[PDB]
């Protein structure tokens, strides 16, 4: 019973977090991902000069 | 210096064979066959047979009308100057191997003397254009019907009939395809499977059956609109020689190189196959495959021989147009080429297949004593199958070398009779009935393309399961 | 003996707590942005030395040398630039699962089906490479290796405990024991502060490196999760799995946001790796191919179809130059 | 340890023959392309010879074209130099060098202890410094001059610095311009452009004095410079 | 290219060719995959024949490697997929383990995932019913309708253990590719490795056969 014991121990430890808003953290995903579509060979594609391969 | 006193009598014929003669008088006495006019009409007449070959028959009209009807002012006959003779000996030199000029026709020191009045300038019969039946009209020395100049013979092979013709292009169009058909089938059933088929012996095969598939549609590039037409057939209108000519157009070259390279590398291929079995056999068992390291060695032989010998092929210029099996194909009017370039190459295949093939079954068979352990009922089976499989097709391959060989050597007996017997009856056709000696049989032919397909067929039966 | 269903109660409380706090449903909010147009990326280099299958890759941070562990038992560091080979490493153990690249560039550590991550010396004296250490201590298969530093490697068993190892002393300094099934895929973070675990039975935990307290747990998969990778930020992960289902969690929000899959898909995933902006996730399927999804909006914008059999490995380089995919064909192509 | 020692040396009148044999001891000897380059009494370092991992490549300098032979054992860890019709001009120590080519790899990374055998368009590196006298913890900038534009299409600038110790065998300082060699203090720095380069030590100490060749690798046959005796 | 590259590509071509010689030497050896269920007697045919555990024997001019991976507990669908490409799978099962408890039924069961598994398709299955001796001994005292209700026929040894034989050998859902031999532990003679290698032997020539496109 003893890994029950650490598992609801493990739980309850787990529970007291503060969860954030799926649109603050979407908004801040998107907001990351949109400000560095500048740095990125594979979305911009680099003429032939920089891109050694 | 070109003047005898000889009695000549009024002249009767006053025709050149398409002018006026300008004249009245003529002699006989320089013209030493004829004795009197009706003789030297008669003579006239049967020199009058040179109507074909035109470049001699209108430099010779002026000869023929003035050595027999000569003009004489006062008894004096004029005997024609270097210029008349030396215009006929050279380029029109068909008499002396037909039935040989006369003392008459020689022009000596005496009969021709040299540099003075000949007075034929007057005449002049410049269009004159004919070539019989089996002859065009040429103007290129290559090109010609080497014996008689002017003329050339036709695109048609004269020998044959267009009935043999079209009995012969049915025959070749639906064996074609039998063999297309059949090689295309290999080929999607090794394109269906692969890169689990991509294991190097049966490679090896697909190759095989592909380059014979090549050459078999090689063969089939006639029986469009009119391709035969621009393949086999020049431009003019006589049959194609020394393939690579600077004015004639690369037409057949093209048709030639495909199914000479497809059939080299095709019988090549099939001895590296053999090599490859006997190599694999020897090593059944062990989990050692030698063949794995020398892949790169076997694809540039097999790809650069037949390379190398169609380029020296195309190097010595012999290949040519034949009008029945309509593809351009190496020394036709030469044995020798044609002889060396395609039966020392298959005379090498046989030896070096028949050997390795031998020793392949030789192991395999071998294979149950010189095992350790004991063979699985189920694999003694296997063995004993593709054991079976090697010997059929064994005896098969060695069938389809044998015959071409047996087609070949029969050419080459009478390639010599034919060459007569044709010239001969085109001289009887120059003459006027009379008939060819022996033609060419097509059943020949047939069994030589037979030989082939099969061939080309035979590399497609392993991959029927 | 009763607890069981006080667990059940914690249980429905999180999955409460954590439903009450979703208004967004990412895909409504990306409604906005313009689309990534259509990528294709044409083979640059085929990088063909192995004879066998291969399971893993791992750019060093150079950007250029990548190391790829075969099942040859020989893994081979590449030089991405020229295709020319540096090192041939020949390992003790044939069966290889896995392959790392210590940042630095001096170490790289291999790792297989016999429990022993087993770190190489590459920057030596005396020109070949050595074995420095052989972690041994797990009781089932070594899955992923990850380097941390030149001397701390967390490692992911098939005990169902990863483990961070200290490779001076070779012993197991801490133990992070918390899931059920095989742990098939690890993935560090940017700052190297707390590591994320997919585990075999549908659950991707997030642990700390430091203390080895589980400080989330994420579900939402039906099937084996086989890859993970952290957003180039830090506050988010892809996982592939088995469903198809390549799902983009998030670390502080504490639930799923987004589900990359296509109804016309039905092999598992083997491989995810956010590019550097974070926009497009990548990911290996057992179809011969590696689609290219866009992360902001589920749309697939690309394929990536040059390989005879499946994918295992797919590395991002750190400067989103070039991916590569390492396929079970023995050729690893470089995709740009 | 890594460990080059030679031998065969003495005196040999001209037009005689010998062979010096680098035994190898301490590291693999088969994946290391050799070196060899002789040091007349009194001047700067000259390139002699060259062999390659498994002798799959071999160079020699202008000098000794086909006149020398070099060859190697591997397993016996030993490389030989059959040496035919010596003029008095070959008169020098000859080191054994190792170096090793691959992406980030140290070539000349150890020099042999050396051996003397005394008897009875390439690109030329225009080193104009000779000697500069420096004090105990200054800083100093020695000079290096190339004849060819240095910076290759691959992006890095091949040229390397030696310090010879006062009786001792040089040892690489940096390699390809800025990058330190491995067991060398940071004091040493490297910088400059294409045909133009230095070796700015920094805070100068004792048992740091001697003599800077910069052996530029761009081209065969390698090329060093003339060389700046530090003195105190 | 440069002075050094030129250095660096010859290093390429020379571990190449090494790491090309090594796969010619390392493919030169037979792979035998070895299961087996918990306590089937793995040692017994193990000591017989001389995490992982790789043992290299040599018979007759093959150099054999068996894999006993049955030292592992872990989910076997996620590592046996590192097996496909090996020669044959030998299988023991403990043929005394028809009695102990439902056992046989595991072993049965474990031969039927491994046996219609994606990965093995191919590759010929050898099993070895070890033990004869203690069923021999056994049967006598308890008869195989204890493990087998459906059985009918003789209680005899010979018979039992063909019927016992044929029940594995339905097993197999694909026949026409992977056959399955069989061989009893002959504990006072070495027609335990002669089997092995006549079965691998006959997998290895229907494989050499089936590569030259012929077959
Ligand atoms: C590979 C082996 C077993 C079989 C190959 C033999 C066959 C295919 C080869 C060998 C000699 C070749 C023949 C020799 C020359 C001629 C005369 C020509 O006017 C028609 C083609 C024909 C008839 C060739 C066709 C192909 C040929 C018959």
């Amino acid at each position: 019973i003893a890994q029950a014991r650490k598992l609801v121990e493990q739980l309850k430890m787990e529970a007291n977090i503060d969860r954030i808003k799926v649109s603050k953290a979407a908004a801040d995903l998107m907001a990351y991902c949109e400000a560095h579509a500048k740095e990125d060979p594979l979305l911009t594609p680099v003429p032939a000069s920089e891109n050694p391969f | 210096h070109c003047g005898r006193a000889a009695p000549c009598e009024p002249l009767r014929y006053n025709v050149c064979l398409g002018s006026v003669l300008p004249y009245g008088a003529t002699s006989t006495l320089l013209a030493g066959d004829s004795d009197s006019q009706e003789e030297a009409h008669g003579k006239l007449v049967l020199w009058s047979g040179l109507r074909n070959a035109p470049r001699c028959w209108a430099v010779i009209q002026p000869l023929l009308c003035a050595v027999y009807m000569p003009k004489c002012e006062n008894d004096r006959v004029e005997l024609p100057s270097r210029t008349l003779c030396q215009a006929t000996r050279g380029p029109c030199a068909i008499v002396e191997r037909e039935r040989g000029w006369p003392d008459f026709l020689r022009c000596t020191p005496d009969r021709f003397p040299e540099g003075c009045t000949n007075e034929v300038q007057n005449i002049k019969f410049n269009s004159s254009g004919q070539c019989e039946v089996p002859l065009v009209r040429t103007d290129n020395p290559k090109s010609w019907y080497e014996d008689v100049e002017g003329c050339g013979i036709q695109c048609q092979n004269p020998l044959f009939t267009e009935a043999e013709h079209q009995d012969m292009h049915s025959y070749i169009a639906a064996f074609g395809a039998v063999t297309g058909l059949c090689t295309l089938f290999t080929l999607a059933t090794f394109v269906a499977d692969w890169r689990n088929s991509n294991r190097y012996p049966a490679v090896i095969l697909f190759y095989v059956n592909a380059c014979f598939f090549v050459g078999s549609i090689g063969w089939l590039a006639q029986f469009m609109d009119g391709a035969r037409r621009e393949i086999v057939c020049r431009a003019d209108g006589t049959m194609r020689l020394g393939e690579p000519t600077s004015n004639e157009t690369l037409s057949c070259v093209i048709i030639f190189v495909i199914v000479y390279y497809a059939l080299m590398a095709g019988v090549v291929w099939f001895v590296v196959l053999t090599y490859a079995w006997h190599t694999s056999f020897k090593a059944l068992g062990t989990t050692y495959q030698p063949l794995s390291g020398k892949t790169s060695y076997f694809h540039l032989l097999t790809w650069s021989l037949p390379f190398v010998l169609t380029v020296a092929i195309l190097a010595v210029a012999q290949v040519d147009g034949r009008s029945v099996s309509g593809i351009c194909f190496v020394g036709y009017k030469n044995y020798r080429y044609r002889a060396g370039f395609v039966l020392a190459p298959i005379g090498l295949v046989l030896i070096v297949g028949g050997y390795f093939l031998i020793r392949g079954v030789m192991t395999l068979f071998s294979i149950k004593s010189n095992h350790p352990g004991l063979l699985s009922e189920k694999a003694a089976s296997k063995i004993n199958e593709t054991m079976l499989r090697l010997g059929i097709f064994g005896f098969l391959a060695f069938g389809f070398v044998l015959i071409t060989f047996s087609c070949h050597f029969y050419d080459f007996f009478n390639q010599a009779e034919w060459e007569r017997s044709f010239r001969d009856y085109v001289l009887c056709q120059a003459n006027v009935d009379c008939e060819i000696k022996n033609r060419p049989s097509l059943l020949v032919e047939k069994i030589n393309l037979f030989a082939m397909f099969g061939t080309g067929i035979a590399m497609s039966t392993w991959v029927w399961t | 003996d009763q607890l069981r269903q006080e667990a059940e109660q914690l249980k429905n409380q999180i999955r409460d707590a954590r439903k009450a706090c979703a208004d967004a449903t990412l895909s409504q909010i990306t409604n906005n942005i313009d689309p990534v147009g259509r990528i294709q990326m044409r083979t640059r280099r085929t990088l063909r030395g192995h004879l066998a299958k291969i399971y893993a890759m791992h750019w060093g941070t150079d950007s250029r040398l990548l190391v790829s562990a075969s099942q040859d038992g020989k893994l081979i560091i590449w030089d991405s630039y020229t295709t020319n080979k540096v090192h041939a490493i020949p390992l003790r153990s044939s069966w290889v699962m896995t392959c790392a690249y210590a940042p630095s560039g001096n170490y790289v550590a291999c790792g297989g089906l016999d429990n022993i991550c087993s770190i190489y010396n590459l920057k030596t004296r005396e020109g070949n490479v050595r074995v420095s250490r052989e972690l041994a201590g797990h009781t089932g298969y070594l899955s992923c290796c990850r380097f941390l530093d030149d001397n701390q490697i967390v490692t992911s068993s098939g005990d169902t405990t990863c483990a961070l190892w200290d490779i001076e002393t070779g012993q197991q300094t801490t133990t992070f024991t918390g899931h059920t099934g095989d742990v098939m895929s690890l993935s560090l973070a940017p700052d190297t502060r707390l590591f994320v675990s997919g585990a075999c039975d549908a659950s991707a935990k997030l642990w700390d490196v430091r203390e080895g307290m589980c400080r989330q747990t994420f579900t939402g998969h039906e099937s084996d999760i086989n890859a993970i990778c952290f957003f180039p930020n830090g506050n988010a992960f892809a996982t592939g799995s088995d469903d198809a289902t390549c799902r983009l969690f998030d670390l502080r929000a504490d639930q799923e946001l987004m589900t990359y899959s296509h109804d016309n898909i039905i092999c598992g995933i083997t491989s995810v790796s956010f590019s550097k902006s974070g926009r497009l996730l990548l990911a290996g399927y057992d179809d011969f191919n590696c689609n290219v999804w866009d992360a902001l909006k589920a749309d697939r914008a690309g394929v990536l179809a040059g390989h005879d059999n499946r994918v295992s490995c797919l590395g991002v380089t750190d400067d989103g130059m070039a991916v590569a995919t390492g396929s079970w064909d023995s050729f690893l192509k470089i995709w740009n | 340890d890594v460990q080059l020692v030679e031998s065969g040396g003495g005196l040999v009148q001209p037009g005689g023959s010998r062979k010096l044999s680098c035994s190898a001891s301490g590291f693999a000897f088969s994946s290391f392309g050799m070196h060899w380059v002789r040091q007349a009494p009194e001047k700067g370092l000259e390139w002699v010879a060259y062999i390659s991992s498994g002798s799959g490549t071999i160079y020699y300098a202008d000098t000794v074209k086909g006149r020398f032979t070099i060859s190697r054992d591997d397993p016996k860890n030993t490389l030989f130099l059959q040496m035919t019709s010596l003029r008095s001009e070959d008169t020098a120590m000859y080191y054994c060098v190792r170096s090793i080519y691959y992406y980030g790899s140290s070539p000349f990374d150890f020099w042999g202890q050396g051996t003397t055998l005394t008897v009875s368009s390439d690109i030329v590196m225009t080193q104009a410094t000779s000697s500069v006298p420096v004090t105990p913890g200054e800083s100093v900038s020695i000079s290096c001059r190339s004849s060819k534009s240095l910076l290759h299409s691959n992006g890095n600038t091949y040229l390397y610095w030696f310090l010879q110790r006062p009786g001792q065998s040089p040892q690489l300082l940096i390699y390809r311009m800025s990058n330190l060699a491995s067991g060398v203090p940071d004091r040493f720095s490297g910088s400059g452009s294409g045909t133009a380069f230095t070796l700015t030590i920094s805070r100068l100490e004792a048992e740091d004095v001697g003599v800077y060749y910069c052996m530029q690798h761009l081209e065969y046959p390698l090329t060093f410079g003339a060389g700046t005796k530090l003195e105190l | 290219l440069s002075a050094e590259d030129k250095a660096a590509v010859e290093r390429s071509k020379m571990i190449d060719r090494n790491l090309r010689e090594d796969g010619e030497k390392a493919a030169r050896e037979v792979k035998l995959l070895l299961l087996g269920a918990g306590e089937s007697g793995k040692s017994t045919i193990v000591k017989q024949m001389k995490g992982i555990v790789e043992t290299h024997f040599t018979f007759k001019d093959l150099h054999f490697k068996m894999f006993d991976v049955g030292g592992q507990r872990s989910e076997r669908k996620k590592w046996i997929h590192c097996f496909e490409g090996v020669t044959a799978i030998i299988f023991c099962v403990a043929l005394s383990d028809y009695d102990l408890v439902n056992r046989m039924h595991e072993s049965m069961k474990l031969f039927d995932s491994i046996c219609n598994n994606k990965w093995f398709t191919d590759t010929s299955i050898i099993l070895f019913l070890n033990k004869k001796d203690l069923f021999e001994e056994k049967i006598k005292k308890s008869p195989l309708t204890i493990c087998y209700p459906e059985y009918a026929g003789s209680n005899t040894y010979e018979e039992a253990a063909a019927y016992i034989q044929c029940q594995f050998e339905d097993l197999n859902k694909r026949k026409d590719t992977k056959e399955i031999y069989t061989h009893f532990t002959c504990a006072t003679d070495t027609k335990n490795v002669q089997f092995v290698f006549d079965a691998v032997t006959d997998v290895i020539i229907k494989n050499n056969l089936k590569d030259c496109g012929l077959f």
